[PDB]
Protein backbone atom coordinates (compact mmCIF):
# COMPACT_ATOMS: atom_id res chain seq x y z
CA UNK A 1 0.00 0.00 0.00
CA UNK A 2 2.53 2.41 0.95
CA UNK A 3 4.71 1.34 -2.56
CA UNK A 4 1.45 2.38 -4.11
CA UNK A 5 1.03 5.85 -2.48
CA UNK A 6 5.19 6.73 -3.81
CA UNK A 7 4.29 5.20 -7.27
CA UNK A 8 1.31 8.09 -7.78
CA UNK A 9 3.78 10.48 -5.90
CA UNK A 10 6.27 9.84 -8.12
CA UNK A 11 4.33 9.72 -11.68
CA UNK A 12 3.17 13.18 -10.23
CA UNK A 13 6.27 14.41 -10.13
CA UNK A 14 7.70 12.89 -13.28
CA UNK A 15 4.46 14.33 -15.04
CA UNK A 16 4.89 17.59 -14.12
CA UNK A 17 8.68 17.58 -14.89
CA UNK A 18 8.70 15.52 -18.38
CA UNK A 19 5.30 15.49 -19.98
CA UNK A 20 3.10 18.69 -18.98
CA UNK A 21 2.46 21.46 -21.34
CA UNK A 22 3.84 23.86 -18.38
CA UNK A 23 6.67 22.01 -17.80
CA UNK A 24 9.22 24.75 -17.66
CA UNK A 25 6.97 26.39 -14.86
CA UNK A 26 7.36 23.22 -13.08
CA UNK A 27 11.23 22.32 -13.45
CA UNK B 1 -10.52 1.33 -9.87
CA UNK B 2 -6.79 -0.15 -9.34
CA UNK B 3 -4.87 2.94 -7.19
CA UNK B 4 -1.68 2.05 -9.70
CA UNK B 5 -3.33 3.25 -12.38
CA UNK B 6 -2.06 7.03 -12.20
CA UNK B 7 -2.86 9.12 -13.12
CA UNK B 8 -7.22 8.60 -13.45
CA UNK B 9 -10.02 10.56 -15.47
CA UNK B 10 -13.22 11.10 -14.27
CA UNK B 11 -16.40 10.08 -16.44
CA UNK B 12 -16.46 13.64 -18.19
CA UNK B 13 -12.98 13.47 -18.87
CA UNK B 14 -13.16 9.86 -20.09
CA UNK B 15 -15.56 10.71 -22.45
CA UNK B 16 -13.53 13.23 -24.08
CA UNK B 17 -10.92 11.06 -24.07
CA UNK B 18 -12.59 8.50 -25.48
CA UNK B 19 -14.49 10.93 -27.97
CA UNK B 20 -10.60 11.48 -29.23
CA UNK B 21 -9.86 8.19 -29.41
CA UNK B 22 -13.27 7.39 -31.67
CA UNK B 23 -12.17 10.58 -33.76
CA UNK B 24 -8.30 8.72 -34.05
CA UNK B 25 -9.55 5.10 -35.01
CA UNK B 26 -11.42 6.79 -38.10
CA UNK B 27 -8.45 8.84 -39.31
CA UNK B 28 -6.42 5.59 -38.55
CA UNK B 29 -4.25 7.22 -36.44
CA UNK B 30 -5.05 4.54 -33.58
CA UNK B 31 -2.80 1.50 -32.63
CA UNK B 32 -4.75 -0.77 -29.89
CA UNK B 33 -2.71 -3.26 -27.55
CA UNK B 34 0.11 -2.62 -24.87
CA UNK B 35 3.02 -3.99 -27.10
CA UNK B 36 1.34 -1.89 -30.00
CA UNK B 37 1.32 1.38 -28.18
CA UNK B 38 5.11 0.49 -26.42
CA UNK B 39 6.27 0.14 -30.24
CA UNK B 40 4.65 3.68 -31.52
CA UNK B 41 7.02 5.01 -28.12
CA UNK B 42 10.21 3.64 -29.31
CA UNK B 43 9.28 5.00 -32.95
CA UNK B 44 8.95 8.01 -31.70
CA UNK B 45 5.15 8.81 -33.06
CA UNK B 46 3.22 8.79 -30.44
CA UNK B 47 1.01 11.70 -29.53
CA UNK B 48 -0.81 10.00 -26.11
CA UNK B 49 -0.90 6.69 -24.41
CA UNK B 50 -4.33 5.62 -22.68
CA UNK B 51 -4.75 2.39 -20.47
CA UNK B 52 -7.46 0.85 -18.60
CA UNK B 53 -7.64 1.18 -14.68
CA UNK B 54 -9.42 -2.22 -14.39
CA UNK B 55 -6.64 -3.90 -16.36
CA UNK B 56 -5.85 -7.23 -14.67
CA UNK B 57 -2.75 -7.35 -13.15
CA UNK B 58 -1.93 -4.21 -13.45
CA UNK B 59 1.69 -4.31 -13.57
CA UNK B 60 1.62 -5.35 -17.54
CA UNK B 61 1.21 -2.17 -18.04
CA UNK B 62 3.82 -0.22 -15.48
CA UNK B 63 6.44 -0.13 -17.71
CA UNK B 64 4.84 2.39 -19.90
CA UNK B 65 3.80 5.68 -18.06
CA UNK B 66 7.76 5.33 -17.06
CA UNK B 67 8.67 5.23 -20.89
CA UNK B 68 6.43 7.82 -21.64
CA UNK B 69 7.71 10.03 -19.64
CA UNK B 70 11.39 9.04 -21.30
CA UNK B 71 10.04 10.10 -24.62
CA UNK B 72 7.54 13.38 -23.08
CA UNK B 73 4.38 11.78 -24.29
CA UNK B 74 1.36 12.08 -21.96
CA UNK B 75 -0.56 9.48 -20.68
CA UNK B 76 -3.97 8.67 -18.65
CA UNK B 77 -5.93 5.70 -17.03
CA UNK B 78 -9.52 5.69 -17.69
CA UNK B 79 -11.53 3.61 -15.69
CA UNK B 80 -12.67 0.49 -17.98
CA UNK B 81 -11.33 -1.48 -20.48
CA UNK B 82 -14.38 -2.51 -22.25
CA UNK B 83 -15.37 1.58 -22.66
CA UNK B 84 -11.58 1.75 -24.10
CA UNK B 85 -12.14 -1.26 -26.43
CA UNK B 86 -15.73 0.16 -27.80
CA UNK B 87 -14.16 4.03 -28.66
CA UNK B 88 -11.10 1.97 -30.70
CA UNK B 89 -13.80 0.85 -32.84
CA UNK B 90 -13.53 -3.41 -31.54
CA UNK B 91 -15.98 -5.62 -29.56
CA UNK B 92 -13.40 -6.95 -26.51
CA UNK B 93 -11.64 -5.03 -24.40
CA UNK B 94 -8.43 -2.62 -25.05
CA UNK B 95 -6.16 -2.38 -22.11
CA UNK B 96 -3.77 0.05 -23.61
CA UNK B 97 -3.70 2.28 -26.50
CA UNK B 98 -1.79 4.90 -28.54
CA UNK B 99 -2.87 8.19 -30.91
CA UNK B 100 -0.20 8.64 -33.29
CA UNK B 101 0.86 11.55 -35.15
CA UNK B 102 -0.67 13.11 -38.40
CA UNK B 103 0.40 16.67 -39.16
CA UNK B 104 -3.33 17.03 -41.14
CA UNK B 105 -5.42 16.11 -38.69
CA UNK B 106 -6.94 18.04 -34.96
CA UNK B 107 -6.02 15.51 -32.97
CA UNK B 108 -2.70 17.11 -31.81
CA UNK B 109 -4.91 20.17 -31.06
CA UNK B 110 -7.41 18.10 -29.20
CA UNK B 111 -4.50 16.38 -27.07
CA UNK B 112 -3.09 19.23 -25.83
CA UNK B 113 -6.45 21.01 -24.25
CA UNK B 114 -6.71 17.43 -22.44
CA UNK B 115 -2.87 17.20 -21.23
CA UNK B 116 -4.13 20.74 -19.57
CA UNK B 117 -6.93 18.73 -17.61
CA UNK B 118 -4.92 15.96 -16.42
CA UNK B 119 -2.74 18.37 -15.15
CA UNK B 120 -5.44 20.06 -13.61
CA UNK B 121 -5.56 16.72 -11.89
CA UNK B 122 -2.57 16.75 -10.89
Amino acid sequence: DEDVKKWREERKKMWLLKISNNKQKHM
Amino acid sequence: PNPKAFPLADAALTQQILDVVQQAANLRQLKKGANEATKTLNRGISEFIIMAADCEPIEILLHLPLLCEDKNVPYVFVPSRVALGRACGVSRPVIAASITTNDASAIKTQIYAVKDKIETLL
